[PDB]
């Protein structure tokens, strides 16, 4: 039962990220945090499979995905900062001017 | 020679460090029968598990 | 059982990430999730990844999130909303994902039911692979820089983009 | 399929992989390599092994 | 082997208990500064640099010249980024 | 590091040297290789000069353009010379020099 | 050892040149002596030069790109298909850069880092085209995506640009996570990430009753990421907002190059791999949805940029019809449609960039253009009629294959939808012609004449659009060649 | 495993005593430099002063200001104290004298160091005081800045050793102590340790007289004591790490029978004591940098030099094939 238990752990993390997207319509910072949660779940999926399959490819890609997660968070938080600086607020009603 | 006053707390610190080493070393030795071996790898663990059988079943 | 404990801690901490009213609290719970993940990694024997998750996710990424969220001083009125009216939409979407995606491995990876017999004696030991065991660290390092070096360098390019973008978007030189 | 094992030796399922690949490299119909393919996938997931052992456990629970 | 991590967990539990005892016995008797974000970004980058250094450092005996120069190229890219940050004033706190 | 120069598409001309050394490839540079090299470098220097006038850095811009052109032109000449020695490009001169030395 | 790297000479050169330009720009932009000169145009010219030299290196070394293929096999795969894809990508990047100089100097966008980020994204897309493993594909996609996130937010004091960036980063990161999940499921189910290994494992079985749900959902999630990238409905709504809110040169660049790169990826993953009818049905349903929604939403638009965004969504629906029918002619038609759509989009955005010097925003702002600039109004009218697919303009090729694929595969509902959406598209395209030629507004907007770069690019693309179907043989042959090279 | 808690206590309790007496030793040495006596009334030669101060602290009423972060405010000192304690699980005092013989011990120490910042950050934010928050932000930035140089120096040692095992790092110095060829690296490491522990000349939280409030200004009773104890335990740990990496840990100065008579734990202790004395001496000798100056030093001086030493050591060892 080990492999099903390790996989459902990562799976609950992924579903939690999805739920965080669904439940945070006024809070886009938490939406970013939910996306990181999904990325963490995928990283865990690669590591578990590497062990289960006795193969190193899952481990190389896990490290590279960590690099991508870091760069993603850096750029995303920069964009958050400049949006806040322009508006003085992070409320979603001030980032809805592009439409139609 | 008054400066020797300052060497007492430092000596106490050094003795404390010696205790943190030696007390944990002797407790482990008493419990396991031999001192801790640095670098216990898969081979050593397999050796100990097989040696349990080779001893007890003799 | 131990995986039940760690998964329960991760479940609760993740719910706290997505449901805490204060975003600083969300960042702190996120840190608890990464600690639990590191515990799982230690169970898998991947101590390098277990430590790196602490160093990078908690030591660098979460610190960045905490610095940014703390200086924002978000008022709850700007991000508050009642979530009782989402229970149905989360129920279908969660259930469908639950029914499909927690059980996707079941048909391919059928679990071994633990029997009332000692199967431990059927574990076969090959001592040949135990003469010179490799750490997780050296197994990874045998591959990153020679056989898959191009992907390594592309990741470096990704980090360079991050540095440039951080400067160009936020810098206001005094 | 890569062959790099997590402990620094040949991966567990790599010889099965290579037999399957070598078969498919000259058999114009993949149905001729079905047996080797299912051997590779059995090495990855142990599905039939665990199913058979669960049958044994089931019969034990039925006769008790 | 992961055996050596168990004493660390028991050590953590004991240290936590000592902390609670010490802390609990006395109960008986709006100015955003971007430079912090920037230093966080720089720390993130060099944190990943150290991360990638670790396997390389333990693997130098096996990867030989090819691994050395591949890591050198990695460092060259990251150091060009560092030079960019230096010139732009990201390293000045005045 | 195990290496294998073997290409997917085989050479259509006689193979004078399967994996020519760097210095051998450079010494194999012909007059046409030098013409390509010099043309690419000169165009690059010209672009650097002309694009540098408005910012006021025409000299340094010439140097930057010239560095880009030098590297690109050398890479192009090396590409041609190595491809000729390997039989991927028409290599009458290489074959003639090979059948004699 | 050195000769092994002949397979990556183009990429080495462009990366090194990008580093040189980064150093040049940062050293002289900070120079008090030179009074902090703007270097966006200087670096732009040097980077256009670098792109052209990269194109020369790649085009002239066709066989050498396949050298040492066994050594490079676990990193990438270069062939005839990647050859032509990468040439077309470099040509598009060069054109987009050439269209940026008036924007640099008249707006005074002085940031040279814009050019560096464009060049790094071009490096990423080059590696995307040659990717032959899920890991390499993901890494190259992420490099490209991060560069776009940064450049979409380049007007960092603008509400519109910051909004675009924020929406892009959030939705892009979400879709990337979904795709990575799919990749993890496929690896866990097959033990492989290399495209050759995946082809061997998946071929001959598709859904033979005992189907790997892990393999089936990994494919689905990867397809969702791909569809987000090509702005296919229902994963499209990021595209109109990002296209409108980004700086117009960014919008022009995003409209062309990523499509080339990601379709290269889609061909080599799906077409070269094997789950099968399920995935062609995915692209079938998304094509129909994209055509319908693009037509209707474009009909609703009053602004030029949003109209072009929705037009591109509809056209990717038309293109994906070719991927769906799963034949050599389908692939060829998809490639022909990408080439022609790219040249038409380049023409349209050259006009838009020319008009942005007087801040064109609304379709009604084009009023009386046939009076204030007759040859410009005609040129823009040719582009619109080509977008509408009126023969014998180049745009007629996509309409012709849309109906060619429906009638033969038996798809009468698709033909119905194509007829309706083509008529709707023609209406909202000729509305622009009516605005420039038929209307008599009380207030006119007089536009500043375009620069030489855009006039030359417009002149060449306008001859191509009018005259392509007189001599279409080279495109037809080159695209048949590429379609065949995917499997042989 | 039943005897493991005894070993853990035999580590933790003498460490707490050692910290209590490190405070006294700092006071004594500082006084003697200043031509005064320092504590010499409370107990003979002032040796009972730490017990009296600790007793006073436990008998002090806690304040717990009316903040909205009631839990976080008390948990921050617990976090920093526990992190200071747990690094000692992998520290070897002699051959075989170590609680956890981690193969990944070097990276584990780096991880603990990286975790140390959260106690300070949370104390600053939770205290509901703009001065504490600003001071905590500055201190956190300084620690993360010098962590980069610490990590790169760690990599230099790792290149020399080829293993993350601390005991292996010690035994790799049997031929020569790493502090001899890498002496500038050792100087860099000691300075970075000063900055990482918020110690003079880098002690921003001690600069109240400079209008720079510390992160722990709102703390009283045992939360403040926990912060103080964690800081001094970290000073002892940094001295121990300097000893392990560059002075050959428990090894004798010379491989001779006369030196091999005295136990390795005593060698290790003496080297640690030298480094603690240098901590105190430096605090006694110099004024402090401003925040901006020390940040400039962290990013502009120590990072480039650490990276250069990484490159030079690796290149030299690869060239002549002297790698482990
Ligand atoms: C202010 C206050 C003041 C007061 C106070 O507090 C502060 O002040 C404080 C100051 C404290 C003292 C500080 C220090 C010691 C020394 C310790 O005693 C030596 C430690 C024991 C083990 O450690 C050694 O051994 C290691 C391994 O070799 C050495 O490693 C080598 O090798 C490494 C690898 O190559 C290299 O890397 C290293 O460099 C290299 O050195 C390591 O260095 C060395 O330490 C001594 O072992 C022996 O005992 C064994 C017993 O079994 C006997 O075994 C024999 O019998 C077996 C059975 O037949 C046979 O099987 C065996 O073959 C056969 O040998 C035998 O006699 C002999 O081995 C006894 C405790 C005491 C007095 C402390 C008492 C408490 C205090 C007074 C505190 C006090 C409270
Ligand atoms: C620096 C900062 C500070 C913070 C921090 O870092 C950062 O600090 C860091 C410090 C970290 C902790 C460090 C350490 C641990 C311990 C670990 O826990 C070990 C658990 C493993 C080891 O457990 C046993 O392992 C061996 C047995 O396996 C025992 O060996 C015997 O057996 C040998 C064989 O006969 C003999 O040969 C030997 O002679 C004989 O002795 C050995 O004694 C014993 O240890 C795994 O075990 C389980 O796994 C099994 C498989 O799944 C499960 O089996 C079950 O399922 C099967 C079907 O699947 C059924 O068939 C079975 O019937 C059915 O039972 C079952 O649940 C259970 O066994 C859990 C994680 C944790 C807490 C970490 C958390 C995170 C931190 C706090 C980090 C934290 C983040
Ligand atoms: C001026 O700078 C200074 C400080 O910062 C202001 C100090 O905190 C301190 C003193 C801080 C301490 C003495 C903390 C010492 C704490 C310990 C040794 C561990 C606990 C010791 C105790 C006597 C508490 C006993 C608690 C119990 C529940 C009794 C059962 C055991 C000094 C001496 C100082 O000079
Ligand atoms: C049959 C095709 C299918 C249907 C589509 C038709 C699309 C067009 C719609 C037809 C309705 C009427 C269209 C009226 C357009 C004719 C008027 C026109 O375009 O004249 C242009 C002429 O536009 C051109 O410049 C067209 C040039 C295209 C060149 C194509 C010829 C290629 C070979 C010729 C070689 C050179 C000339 C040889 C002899 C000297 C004048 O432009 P202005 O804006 O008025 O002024 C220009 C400025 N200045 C005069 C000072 C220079
Ligand atoms: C802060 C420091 C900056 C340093 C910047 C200078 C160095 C940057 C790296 C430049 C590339 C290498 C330049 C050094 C020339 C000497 C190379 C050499 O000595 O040849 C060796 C081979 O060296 C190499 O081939 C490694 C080249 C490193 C890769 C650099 C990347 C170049 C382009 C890669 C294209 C991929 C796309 C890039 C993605 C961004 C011979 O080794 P061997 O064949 O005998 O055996 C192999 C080995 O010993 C066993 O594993
Ligand atoms: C094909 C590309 C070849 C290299 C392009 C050079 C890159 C920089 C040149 C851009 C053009 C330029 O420099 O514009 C300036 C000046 O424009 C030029 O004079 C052209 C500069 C050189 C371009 C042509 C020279 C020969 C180029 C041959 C190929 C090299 C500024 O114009 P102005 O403000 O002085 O306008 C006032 C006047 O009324 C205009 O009508
Ligand atoms: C954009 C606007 C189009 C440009 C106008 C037309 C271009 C005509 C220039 C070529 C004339 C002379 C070519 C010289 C020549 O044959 O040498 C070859 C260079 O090819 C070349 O120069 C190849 C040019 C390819 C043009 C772009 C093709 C795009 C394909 C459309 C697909 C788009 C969808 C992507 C998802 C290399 O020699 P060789 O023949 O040995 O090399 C291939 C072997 N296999
Ligand atoms: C008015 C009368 C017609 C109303 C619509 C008829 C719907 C039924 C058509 C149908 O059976 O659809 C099948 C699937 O086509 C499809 O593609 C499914 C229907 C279209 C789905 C995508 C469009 C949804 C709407 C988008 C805009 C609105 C957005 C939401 C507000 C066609 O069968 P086949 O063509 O596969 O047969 C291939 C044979 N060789
Ligand atoms: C196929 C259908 C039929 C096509 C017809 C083919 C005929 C060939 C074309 C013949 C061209 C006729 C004119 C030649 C003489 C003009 C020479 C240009 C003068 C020049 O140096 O221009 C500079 C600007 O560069 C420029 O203006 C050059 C850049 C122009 C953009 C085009 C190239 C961009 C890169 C490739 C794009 C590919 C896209 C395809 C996907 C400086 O101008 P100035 O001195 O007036 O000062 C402008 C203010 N700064
Ligand atoms: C990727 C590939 C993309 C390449 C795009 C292809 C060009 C696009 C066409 C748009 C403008 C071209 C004008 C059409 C030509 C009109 C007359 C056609 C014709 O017979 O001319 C021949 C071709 O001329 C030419 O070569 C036409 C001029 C080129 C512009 C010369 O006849 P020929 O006997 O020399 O050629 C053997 C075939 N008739
Ligand atoms: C490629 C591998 C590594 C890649 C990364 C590193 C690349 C190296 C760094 C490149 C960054 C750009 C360097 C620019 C140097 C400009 C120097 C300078 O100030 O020049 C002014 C300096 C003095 O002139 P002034 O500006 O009139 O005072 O030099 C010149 O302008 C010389 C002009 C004549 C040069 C023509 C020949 C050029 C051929 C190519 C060399």
């Amino acid at each position: 039962m080990d492999l099903i238990k390790y996989f459902t752990f990562s799976m609950i993390i992924f579903i939690l990220g999805i739920w965080g997207i669904l439940l945070n319509r006024r809070n886009i910072l938490i939406m970013l945090m939910s996306i990181e949660l999904m990325l963490l779940a995928v990283n865990l999926n690669f590591l578990v499979f590497s062990v289960s399959l006795d193969d190193m490819m899952g481990q190389v890609f896990a490290l590279l995905v960590l690099t991508v997660a870091a760069a993603e968070s850096a750029i995303g938080l920069a964009i958050f900062v400049i949006t806040f600086r322009v508006r003085g607020t992070i409320a979603v009603e001030f980032i809805n001017s592009i439409q139609g | 020679l008054v400066w020797l006053e300052a060497m007492l707390p430092l000596g106490i610190i050094g003795g404390m460090l010696c205790i943190m080493g030696n007390s944990q070393y002797y407790i482990h030795k008493a419990y396991h029968g031999r001192p801790k071996h640095i670098g216990h790898d898969e081979w050593d663990v397999a050796m100990e598990r097989r040696d349990k059988k080779v001893v007890e079943k003799a | 059982m131990i995986l039940s404990v760690l998964s329960s801690l991760a479940l609760v901490s993740g719910l706290m990430v997505v449901r805490a009213k204060n975003p600083v609290h969300s960042v702190l719970f996120f840190i608890l999730v990464f600690c639990d993940t590191s515990g799982l990694l230690l169970l898998l024997g991947l101590d390098f990844f277990a430590m790196i998750f602490l160093v990078v996710y908690i030591g660098a990424i979460a610190v960045l999130f905490l610095f940014v969220v703390m200086m924002f001083h978000i008022q709850i009125a700007e991000i508050h909303e009642e979530v009782l009216r989402y229970l149905p939409v989360s129920g279908i979407i969660g259930l469908i994902f639950w029914w499909e995606m927690f059980f996707i491995l079941d048909n391919e990876s059928i679990p071994l039911l633990p029997t009332q017999r000692n199967t431990t004696s059927l574990r076969y030991t090959v001592y040949a692979g135990k003469v010179r065991s490799w750490t997780n660290l050296e197994t990874l390092g045998n591959l990153l820089y020679t056989y898959y070096f191009v992907w390594f360098l592309v990741s470096s390019l990704i980090l360079l983009v991050a540095m440039i973008g951080a400067i160009v978007l936020t810098m206001h030189r005094t | 399929a890569s062959g790099w094992g997590i402990t620094g030796n040949k991966g567990r399922c790599y010889d099965f992989w290579m037999d399957f690949s070598e078969c498919m490299s000259h058999c114009r119909e993949p149905k001729d390599c079905t047996l080797l393919r299912e051997d590779y996938l059995e090495c990855l997931h142990h599905s039939k092994e665990f199913q058979r052992r669960n049958r044994i456990y089931k019969e034990e629970q039925r006769k008790l | 082997m992961m055996l050596e991590f168990a004493p660390i967990f028991i050590y953590l539990v004991i240290s936590l208990l000592v902390s609670l005892i010490l802390l609990g016995v006395p109960f008986l008797f709006s100015r955003f500064d971007i430079r912090f974000y920037l230093v966080s970004i720089l720390f993130l980058i060099f944190d990943l640099e150290v991360t990638f250094f670790f396997p390389w450092a333990v693997s130098l005996n096996k990867i030989d010249l090819f691994g050395f120069w591949s890591m050198m190229a990695f460092l060259f890219i990251l150091t060009i980024g560092f030079l960019y940050e230096w010139k732009r004033g990201a390293l000045d706190w005045e | 590091m195990n290496t294998d120069i073997t290409a997917l598409e085989k050479a259509q001309y006689p193979v004078v040297d399967r994996n020519p050394a760097f210095t051998k490839v450079v010494g194999n540079f012909s007059t046409l290789d030098y013409l390509r090299f010099s043309t690419i470098t000169g165009i690059s220097v010209t672009v650097g000069y002309l694009s540098g006038i408005k910012p006021g850095i025409k000299g340094p811009s010439m140097v930057t353009g010239g560095l880009i052109g030098l590297m690109g032109g050398f890479m192009y000449a090396y590409q041609n010379s190595a491809g000729r020695l390997m039989g991927f490009f028409p290599n009458d001169g290489e074959v003639a020099s090979y059948q004699k030395r | 050892m050195f000769n092994l790297f002949l397979a990556v000479f183009p990429e080495i050169f462009i990366i090194n040149a990008t580093f040189i330009l980064l150093i040049h720009g940062v050293v002289f932009s900070t120079s008090k002596k030179y009074d902090y000169p703007p270097l966006a145009s200087n670096v732009g010219w040097l980077g256009l030069l670098s792109v052209l030299i990269t194109l020369l290196l790649l085009a002239a070394g066709a066989p050498l790109l396949t050298i040492a293929h066994l050594f490079w096999n676990n990193l990438f795969r270069r062939d005839n298909f990647t050859y032509f894809c990468q040439i077309f990508l470099l040509l598009s990047t060069a054109g987009t850069i050439s269209m940026c100089f008036d924007f640099f100097d008249q707006e005074r966008f002085d940031a040279f880092e814009f050019i560096v980020l464009i060049l790094l994204s071009t490096c990423g897309m080059l590696f995307m085209i040659s990717a032959y493993d899920l890991i390499a594909m993901y890494l190259a996609i992420e490099l490209q995506s991060l560069c776009f996130y940064v450049i979409a937010a380049s007007k960092r004091k603008s509400e519109f640009s910051t909004e675009a960036g924020l929406k892009y980063l959030i939705l892009g990161a979400f879709s990337s996570g979904i795709l990575l999940f799919g990749c993890s499921m496929i690896y866990g189910s097959t033990g492989a990430t290399h495209f050759d290994q995946l082809a061997k494992i998946l071929t001959g079985y598709e859904i033979t009753g005992a189907r790997s749900s892990g393999i089936f959902m990994g494919i689905l999630f990867i397809a969702v990421g791909f569809l987000f990238k090509i702005t296919a409905v229902p994963f499209h709504m990021w595209a109109p907002d990002i296209y409108e809110g980004s700086p117009t040169p960014v919008t022009a660049f995003l409209s062309i190059a990523p499509k080339i790169s990601i379709f290269a990826n889609i061909l080599r993953v799906f077409i070269y791999g094997s789950y099968g009818a399920t995935l062609q049905q995915i692209f079938f349903f998304c094509s129909i949805a994209s055509m319908i929604l693009g037509a209707l939403a474009a009909m609703a638009q009053t602004k030029v940029k949003r109209l072009l965004a929705y037009s591109s969504i509809g056209h990717v629906g038309y293109i994906c019809i070719g991927f769906s029918c799963g034949t050599i002619e389908g692939i060829q038609s998809l490639l022909i449609g990408i080439f022609i759509y790219a040249l038409m989009t380049m023409d349209a955005f050259a006009i838009v960039l020319a008009l942005r010097q007087t801040r064109v925003k609304y379709i009604a702002d084009l009023g009386a253009l046939a009076k204030t600039n007759p040859i410009l109004a005609i040129t823009f009218s040719i582009t619109m009629f080509s977008y509408a697919g009126i023969p014998p303009l180049a745009g007629f090729c996509s309409k012709f294959y849309l109906f060619f694929a429906a009638l033969g595969c038996g798809a009468y509902f698709l033909a119905l939808v194509g007829v309706v959406t083509s008529v709707i598209g023609c209406f909202y395209y000729i509305r622009l012609v009516k605005r420039m030629f038929f209307d008599t507004p009380r207030t006119w907007i007089l536009y500043e004449p375009m620069d030489r770069n855009k006039s030359l690019l417009l002149a060449m693309t306008s001859f191509f659009i009018t005259l392509f179907l007189l001599y279409p043989s080279p495109l037809f042959s080159v695209t048949h060649q590429m379609a065949l090279s995917l499997y042989l | 495993y039943i005897a493991v808690p005894a070993e853990i206590l035999g580590i933790i309790l003498p460490l707490l005593l050692g910290v209590a007496f490190l405070v006294l030793a700092e006071r004594k040495v500082m006084a003697f430099v200043q031509r005064r006596k320092g504590p010499d009334v409370v107990g003979s030669f002032g040796l009972l002063q730490p017990l009296a101060d600790g007793l006073k602290l436990i008998l002090k009423e806690p304040i717990s200001p009316s903040s909205a972060n009631f839990f976080l405010f008390r948990m921050a000192p617990v976090a920093t104290f526990m992190l200071s304690l747990v690094a000692w699980a992998v520290v070897p005092f002699d051959y075989g004298m170590v609680l956890s013989d981690l193969n990944i011990g070097l990276l584990y120490l780096f991880a603990i160091s990286s975790l140390g910042v959260y106690g300070i950050i949370i104390a600053g934010r939770s205290s509901n005081s703009k001065y504490a928050f600003l001071g905590a932000l500055r201190s956190a930035a300084q620690m993360v800045s010098y962590e980069v140089s610490i990590g790169l120096i760690l990599i230099t040692v790792l290149i020399c050793v080829g293993s993350c095992n601390l005991s292996e790092i010690v035994m790799a110095q049997k031929q020569i102590w790493f502090g001899i060829p890498l002496f500038p690296v050792l100087v860099m490491f000691f300075i970075s340790c000063l900055a990482e522990t918020n110690r003079a000349p880098f002690d921003l939280p001690e600069a109240e007289a400079e209008l720079v409030a510390g992160y722990n200004v709102e703390y009283s009773s045992m939360g403040f004591a926990l912060f103080f104890l964690g800081e001094y335990a970290n000073m002892i740990l940094m001295s121990g790490l300097c000893t392990l990496f560059f002075l050959g840990g428990w090894l004798p100065i010379l491989d001779l029978p006369i030196f091999k008579k005295i136990p390795g734990s005593i060698w290790f202790s003496i080297k640690v004591l030298f480094f603690l004395f240098l901590y105190i001496w430096v605090r006694a000798a110099f004024p402090r940098y401003r925040y901006d100056q020390l940040m400039g030093l962290g990013w502009k001086v120590f990072l480039p030099l650490s990276l250069a030493w990484v490159v030079s050591v690796s290149g030299l060892l690869v060239t002549f094939q002297w790698l482990p």
